[PDB]
């Protein structure tokens, strides 16, 4: 799938 | 803009939906079966498809 990993 | 189950946009490992396009933390997500980001984040990898696109 499209991911993404975040921390903002 | 944020998580299609909790609605909020805090940090984490996100999924976006092949069906509606939509993102999810993919922990917010406790389907049985749906094994780990990891399965999900490789090219190749599984389609997410979320709760509601389902069935
Ligand atoms: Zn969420
Ligand atoms: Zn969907």
């Amino acid at each position: 799938a499209r991911t993404k990993q975040t921390a903002r | 803009e944020c998580c299609l189950i909790c609605r909020s946009s805090t940090a984490g490992d996100w999924v976006n939906c092949g069906s509606c396009g939509e993102w999810a933390h993919f922990g917010c997500d406790r389907r049985p079966g749906l094994g780990a980001f990891k399965d999900y984040a490789k090219t190749d990898g599984l389609e997410y498809v979320c709760p509601n696109c389902s069935v």
